[PDB]
């Protein structure tokens, strides 16, 4: 029996020496040393120094560029506010509560901090989705006769809302929970635990298809009928160069997203996956901070791919960063 | 197409 347990909590750690507290009571540091808790203080404040200003930049430089408001941008602008919600609600309360070595704001701040940081990267996943749809539909050409617009757009926004609350608020109300993970300092789904008051084994199968493998195979069908469609056209277009070049750099492009995609939820999903098949087993406090390290730092390389890699977001931002001129 | 993956970022 692998570590110590409380009405809203569990800590990966044995009580057998009488050592263990609550981690919205005391520090943390018989789970690891003070110098980790500061590293990964260290790790949440690289997360704000890079995630803030790129993000936010997007945001500001949208407000600035006219030729940036348009309906296939409205989904990264999605991505945008996503990731900010990753970075206040998330990095910097973990960036606070790390330096406490323990999760300083009860219960009741793990819930609403849980949420967030929840709520901010499911928005940002599905955000991920709902792009490849549309550039699938629009560079595809799938429905005769349709053209993508304002409505549409919205919609696409709107749905991944709808997605993202339907996977950040059941555990508010009793499928799932709520609970400190890891070193303790920030709050995340209960994937890991069989509390079947909570049900939280048929939330996991759930959220490892609907969150997970639906989104997966979306991705890779979408981007995989585009990076087709436009070997296609080149192959019968080849006296064009140009044709040829933009073949080229899509393809990069969708090996980029789609590798990116799974450096970031993979390890999250292998990790759920081998510990509901593995469930007699112990895992380590830093051990299940390894997948949570990947899955944040997408709210950096994301918007870097989804952004600041697109040529039009770029140039805006290149002017703005450079004081109105280049 | 080029028209359209100008429109979505990716070229
Ligand atoms: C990890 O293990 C430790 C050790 O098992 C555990 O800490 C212990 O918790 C109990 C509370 O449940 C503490 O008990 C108190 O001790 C002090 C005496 O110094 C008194 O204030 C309390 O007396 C009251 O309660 C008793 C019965 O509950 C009655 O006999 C008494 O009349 C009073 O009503 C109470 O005895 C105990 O001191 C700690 N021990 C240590 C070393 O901290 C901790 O709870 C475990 N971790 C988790 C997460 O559960
Ligand atoms: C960048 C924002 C930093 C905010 C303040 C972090 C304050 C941590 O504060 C410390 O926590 C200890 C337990 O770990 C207590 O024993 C100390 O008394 C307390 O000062
Ligand atoms: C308008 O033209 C202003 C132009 C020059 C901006 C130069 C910015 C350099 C920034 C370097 C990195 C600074 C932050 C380092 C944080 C650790």
């Amino acid at each position: 029996m692998c570590g110590t347990e409380g009405p809203n909590f569990y800590v990966p750690f044995s009580n057998k020496t009488g050592v263990v507290r609550s981690p919205f009571e005391a520090p943390q540091y018989y789970l690891a040393e003070p110098w980790q808790f500061s590293m990964l203080a260290a790790y949440m404040f690289l997360l704000i120094m890079l995630g803030f200003p790129i993000n936010f930049l997007t945001l500001y430089v949208t407000v600035q560029h006219k030729k940036l408001r348009t309906p296939l941008n409205y989904i990264l602008l999605n991505l945008a506010v996503a990731d900010l919600f990753m970075v206040f609600g998330d990095f910097t309360t973990t960036l606070y509560t790390s330096l406490h070595g323990y999760f300083v704001f009860g219960p009741t701040g793990c819930n609403l901090e849980g949420f967030f940081a929840t709520l901010g990267g499911e928005i940002a996943l599905w955000s991920l989705v709902v792009l490849a749809i549309e550039r699938y539909v629009v560079v595809c050409k799938p429905m005769s006769n349709f053209r993508f617009g304002e409505n549409h757009a919205i919609m696409g926004v709107a749905f991944t809302w709808v997605m993202a609350l339907a996977c950040a608020a059941p555990p508010l109300v009793g499928w799932s929970r709520y609970i400190p993970e890891g070193m303790q300092c920030s709050c995340g789904i209960d994937y890991y635990t069989p509390h079947e008051e909570t049900n939280n084994e048929s939330f996991v199968i759930y959220m490892f298809v609907v969150h997970f493998i639906i989104p997966l195979i979306v991705i890779f069908f979408c981007y995989g009928q585009l990076v087709f469609t436009v070997k296609e056209a080149a192959a019968q277009q080849q006296e064009s160069a140009t044709t040829q070049k933009a073949e080229k750099e899509v393809t990069r492009m969708v090996i980029i997203m789609v590798i990116a995609f799974l450096i970031c939820w993979l390890p999250y999903a292998g990790v759920a996956f081998y510990i509901f098949t593995h469930q007699g087993s112990c895992f380590g406090p830093i051990f299940m901070t390894i997948p949570a390290f990947f899955a944040k730092t997408s709210a950096v390389y994301n918007p870097v791919i989804y952004i600041m890699m697109n040529k039009q977001f770029r140039n805006c931002m290149v002017t703005t960063l450079c004081c109105g001129k280049n | 197409i080029l028209e359209n993956l100008k429109d979505c970022g990716l070229f």
